[PDB]
C-alpha cells in the first residue's frame, strides 16, 4: 500500500512548490502554523493540489483541527489503506 | 528545430531596424505634418441630405444670396449712444466688405435704412448687428478661411474711440474649436509622455528599461502618425480634431501596453533559470497570437463604428483602424528585434525584483474554494452602478463647453449684455407660390400667416414685410422681403429664452404645422414651405443619433465574438468574455453620470457614449482573452490547479497594464475641450472598474463553477488519471 516515506516525500514536494521551504526541513513532529508558518489559504492550496495529483477528499470541517504533519499522514493512510 | 518565424526575426534584426528607421524618416520628411493635413481636409458637420441644408440652399438660390449655409454676425458695441461718426465708420466698413467678392457672398443692410432703423437698434440704443453670408459649408476649410479673412478685414481699420467690434456665429465658434483642439493636442502629448515616464520608472525601478520602452513607443507613434498623414495627403480620407486626438492617445497607450506585455513575459520566463534564447522563444510563442488578436479586435471595432450616418463617426472610423493596424504591425516586427539586440549585450535587460507570486495564488485559492458568493457579489456591484439609469439627461449646445476667452464667446457675451440670446440665432421661413403677390388678397394672406405664426407659444418675435420691427420708401423693403420675380415670401423668427434647448427643437414641428394649417383654406394652397436655421440643423442630428448609436453598437459585438471564437476555438469562452464586459458597461456608465452631472453640475454632451462604448468593449475584451489564453496553457494538469497557476503567473502584468492605460486616458482633464475630458475620464473609471473587479473575480469564478463545460466543443478532463505515491 502506502508507506510513511512516500507520503512524506509527496507532501514535502508540495510544500516546496507552494511556500518554497526546502523538503529536507519537514518532519511529522513539526507544526504547520506555529513552526512551518503556513496560513489557512496555504492549507486550502495544499488540499487542492493533493486532491488533483493523487486524490484525497479532505473537507474543511475536520481540516480545521488538522495541525501537524503526523496527523495528516495518519488521516491519509487511514483513508487510503482502509478502502471503503 | 526552432519555429521559423522567430528564428528569421532574430537572424535579421539589424536590417529590420534599419528599414524601419529609413521608412519613418522618409514618411516624416516627404509629406507635411499631420496638423496641416487635418486643417486642409476638414469635413462639414451637417449631412448634405438633411432637409435643413437643402432648404437653406434653396433659400440662397431663389433670392440670389449665394449657396452656402454659413453665416456670420458683426456686432458694434459702445458705452454711449451711437453717433454720426459711428454711422460713417459703419458705412465705410460696409463698402470695404462689399469690395471683396471671393469670400463675402452677400450681406443685408438694415441699420442704414430709416424705415428699418429700429431693427438693429437696441432698447437703449447702445449696440448694433449686421449679418454677412460666407462661402462654403460650416466646418470645412472654406468657411474657416472666409471667417479669418472677414476678421482680418474688419481689424485692419482702427475703430472710433469708445466702441469696439466683435464677430459671432457658428463658423467662428467652429474655427476657435479647431484651434483649441490643436493646442490641446500639443499639451496632451506633453502630459501623456510625462505620465508614461513617471509610471514606468515607478513600476520597473530601472532607468535603462524605461528608456527602451520610450524608444519603442516613440518609434511606433512616429510611424503611425506619418502613415496617417501620408494617407490623408492624397485626398483619400477626411479628418477632424477628435480623430487626431483619439488616434494619437490610443496609439501611444496601445504601444505601451504591448511593450509591457512582451517584456513582462520575457522577465517572468527568464526568472526560472532559463537562458536568453529560451526566454525569447518562450515570450514569442506565448504572446504573438494574443497581441495579434487584440490588435485585430480593436481594428474591427473601429471599422464597425465606421458604419454610421453622422459625418463625425464616419470620419472617425477608417483612420483609427489604419493606425491600429500600423501600430500592431510595428510592435510585432520591432519589439523582438530590439529585445534580442539589447539582451545580447550582457546585462541590459536582466530582471531586478520579484513582484508577486504569493498573493495572487492565495486569491486564486479563495476563488476556487468559494466561487458562488464571489460571483453574486460581483454581479450585485455591477448592477448597483446601472441602477441610476433614469436620471440621464443630455445637452446640445457647444457654447458653454468651450473656454470663455475665445472671440466668439466674448461676442456672444457682448450681444447678450444688451440683447436677448435668441436674437443671435434667427430662423428663416419661406413660402413659395406660383404667381405674383401684388394684390391685396396676398398681403392679407401674409398678414393671416404672420398672425398664426405669432400665435404659437414660445416665439418671441416675428418679422415680415408688414411688420419690419416687431412709394420708394416702401419699395425698398420689397427688395429685401420678396423675390425679384415675385414668387415667394420669407419671414424671420426669433425665439424666447434659449433657442437651443429641447423646447426650441420641438417648436419647429409645431410652427411648421401652424404654417401648414394657415395655408389651408387660402388661394395659396399647395405652396412650398422651407425652414432654415441652427435648430433645424440640430433636429436632424437629434433624430439620427440614437439609430446611429444602435447600428454601430450591434455589429461590434458580433465581430468581437467572431474574432474571439477564431482565436480560442470555443463558443462558451467567447460568450462569457463578451457577456462580462456587456454587464460591466452599466457600472462605468453610472459612475460617469454620477461624477459629472450630479456633483460637477455639468451635463453630458451627446458625442460621448458613442465613442466611449466601442473603445471600452474593445480594450476590455483583451484582458479576458489573455487570461483565458494563459488558463488554456495551464489547464493541462487540472482545472483547480490550472486556475491557481494562471492567476499566480499572470496577475501583476495585467494590473500594471490596466493602471498604465487608465492613467494615460485620464490625462484628458488638462484639455480645454471638455468633451475630450469627459470621454477620457469615463474611459478611465470604466477601465479601473474592469481591471479591478471583472477581470479578477468574475471570469475565474465562472470558469471554476462551470468546469469542463467551459471548453465546449473540445473535450477535457478534470482529474487527470490519479497517480500512486512516489
Amino acid at each position: 500500500a502506502a508507506t510513511q516515506e512516500e507520503i512524506i516525500a509527496g507532501l514535502a514536494e508540495i510544500i516546496e512548490e507552494v511556500t518554497g521551504i526546502e523538503p529536507s526541513e519537514v518532519t511529522p513532529e513539526k507544526s504547520f502554523v506555529d513552526d512551518l508558518d503556513i496560513d489557512s489559504l496555504s492549507m486550502v492550496e495544499i488540499a487542492v493540489q493533493t486532491e488533483d495529483k493523487y486524490g484525497v477528499k479532505i473537507p474543511d470541517e475536520d481540516l480545521a483541527g488538522l495541525r501537524t504533519v503526523g496527523d495528516v499522514v495518519a488521516y491519509i493512510q487511514k483513508l487510503e489503506e482502509e478502502n471503503p | 528545430a526552432r519555429p521559423f518565424i522567430p528564428r528569421m526575426i532574430r537572424t535579421f534584426a539589424v536590417p529590420i531596424i534599419l528599414g524601419w528607421l529609413v521608412t519613418i524618416a522618409v514618411l516624416n520628411v516627404t509629406v507635411p505634418q499631420l496638423e496641416t493635413v487635418g486643417q486642409i481636409q476638414a469635413v462639414s458637420m451637417s449631412p448634405d441630405a438633411a432637409p435643413s441644408m437643402i432648404s437653406m440652399k434653396h433659400i440662397g438660390k431663389v433670392f440670389e444670396e449665394g449657396d452656402s449655409d454659413s453665416a456670420a454676425m458683426i456686432v458694434l458695441e459702445g458705452q454711449r449712444p451711437l453717433g454720426d461718426a459711428a454711422h460713417a465708420f459703419y458705412d465705410q466698413m460696409i463698402g470695404r466688405l462689399q469690395a471683396d467678392t471671393t469670400h463675402v457672398q452677400s450681406l443685408q443692410d438694415f441699420w442704414g435704412d430709416p424705415l428699418t432703423a429700429t431693427g438693429a437698434q437696441s432698447s437703449d440704443g447702445k449696440a448694433a448687428y449686421v449679418q454677412v453670408k460666407l462661402a462654403g459649408n460650416q466646418g470645412e476649410s472654406l468657411a474657416n478661411e472666409s471667417v479669418e479673412a472677414v476678421k482680418t478685414i474688419v481689424e485692419r481699420l482702427a475703430p472710433p474711440p469708445g466702441v469696439k467690434v466683435y464677430v459671432t456665429g457658428s463658423a467662428a465658434l467652429v474655427a476657435d474649436q479647431q484651434q483649441a483642439g490643436d493646442r490641446s493636442l500639443q499639451v496632451i502629448e506633453a502630459v501623456t509622455f510625462t505620465v508614461i515616464i513617471v509610471m514606468l520608472l515607478l513600476v520597473y525601478r530601472s532607468i535603462i528599461t524605461s528608456a527602451i520602452m520610450l524608444t519603442m513607443v516613440v518609434l511606433g507613434l512616429l510611424a503611425t502618425r506619418g502613415g496617417v498623414a501620408f494617407l490623408g495627403f492624397h485626398r483619400i480620407i477626411g479628418l477632424s480634431t477628435f480623430a487626431t486626438n483619439l488616434l494619437v492617445v490610443l496609439a501611444i497607450a496601445a504601444a505601451t501596453d504591448y511593450a509591457i506585455f512582451l517584456i513582462g513575459r520575457y522577465q517572468e520566463a527568464r526568472g526560472l533559470g532559463q537562458d536568453r534564447e529560451s526566454a525569447y522563444y518562450t515570450m514569442f510563442g506565448g504572446t504573438a497570437h494574443v497581441v495579434l488578436g487584440s490588435g485585430l479586435t480593436i481594428a474591427g471595432a473601429t471599422f464597425c463604428l465606421s458604419f454610421t450616418r453622422l459625418p463625425y463617426f464616419q470620419t472617425l472610423g477608417v483612420p483609427l483602424a489604419i493606425g491600429m493596424v500600423i501600430v500592431v504591425a510595428a510592435a510585432l516586427t520591432l519589439g523582438p528585434a530590439i529585445i534580442a539586440v539589447t539582451s545580447r549585450f550582457g546585462k541590459l535587460l536582466e530582471p531586478k525584483r520579484m513582484a508577486r507570486v504569493r498573493g495572487w495564488r492565495k486569491v486564486g485559492a479563495a476563488i476556487v474554494r468559494w466561487p458562488g458568493p464571489i460571483l453574486v457579489g460581483a454581479v450585485a456591484l455591477a448592477l448597483v452602478g446601472l441602477l441610476t439609469l433614469p436620471g440621464y439627461r443630455t445637452n446640445y449646445n457647444d457654447r458653454n463647453y468651450l473656454p470663455a476667452d475665445l472671440p466668439a464667446n466674448e461676442g456672444y457675451a457682448a450681444a447678450e449684455r444688451h440683447f436677448s440670446q435668441a436674437r443671435m440665432n434667427p430662423e428663416v421661413l419661406m413660402v413659395e407660390s406660383d404667381h405674383d403677390m401684388r394684390n391685396s388678397a396676398d398681403f392679407l394672406v401674409i398678414n393671416k400667416i404672420a398672425k398664426a405664426i405669432f400665435a404659437v407659444e414660445g416665439i418671441s418675435r416675428v418679422q415680415a414685410i408688414t411688420r419690419p420691427d416687431g412709394n420708394p420708401d416702401f419699395q425698398r423693403g420689397l427688395e429685401q422681403f420678396l423675390s425679384p420675380d415675385g414668387h415667394a415670401v420669407r419671414f424671420i423668427i426669433s425665439h424666447e429664452g434659449d433657442p437651443m434647448s429641447q423646447a426650441g427643437i420641438a417648436r419647429i414641428a409645431k410652427i411648421k404645422t401652424a404654417a401648414k394649417e394657415a395655408i389651408k383654406g387660402t388661394p395659396l394652397e399647395g405652396s412650398a414651405i422651407y425652414l432654415g436655421g441652427t435648430a433645424a440643423m440640430f433636429k436632424d442630428l437629434s433624430d439620427g443619433n440614437t439609430y446611429d448609436l444602435m447600428i454601430a453598437g450591434i455589429s461590434a459585438l458580433c465581430l468581437i465574438f467572431i474574432i474571439m471564437l477564431i482565436t480560442t476555438r470555443s463558443v462558451v469562452a467567447a460568450a462569457v468574455i463578451v457577456g462580462t464586459v456587456v454587464l460591466s458597461l452599466g457600472a462605468s456608465f453610472g459612475l460617469s453620470v454620477l461624477i459629472w452631472q450630479h456633483i460637477l453640475g455639468i451635463e453630458l454632451h451627446w458625442l460621448v457614449l458613442a465613442m466611449a462604448v466601442i473603445i471600452l468593449l474593445a480594450v476590455g475584451a483583451d484582458y479576458n482573452l489573455l487570461l483565458v489564453a494563459r488558463l488554456k496553457e495551464e489547464i493541462h494538469a487540472g482545472i483547480n490547479t490550472g486556475i491557481i497557476r494562471a492567476m499566480g503567473g499572470s496577475g501583476s502584468v495585467v494590473t500594471a497594464a490596466g493602471l498604465v492605460f487608465a492613467f494615460t486616458m485620464m490625462s484628458f482633464a488638462v484639455s480645454e475641450l471638455t468633451v475630450m475630458a469627459q470621454v477620457g475620464t469615463t474611459i478611465g473609471m470604466g477601465l479601473l472598474f474592469d481591471t479591478l473587479i471583472v477581470r479578477s473575480f468574475m471570469t475565474p469564478s465562472i470558469a471554476a463553477l462551470l468546469g469542463k463545460w467551459f471548453w465546449w466543443p473540445q473535450v477535457v478532463r478534470q482529474r487527470p488519471i490519479p497517480q500512486p505515491w512516489p
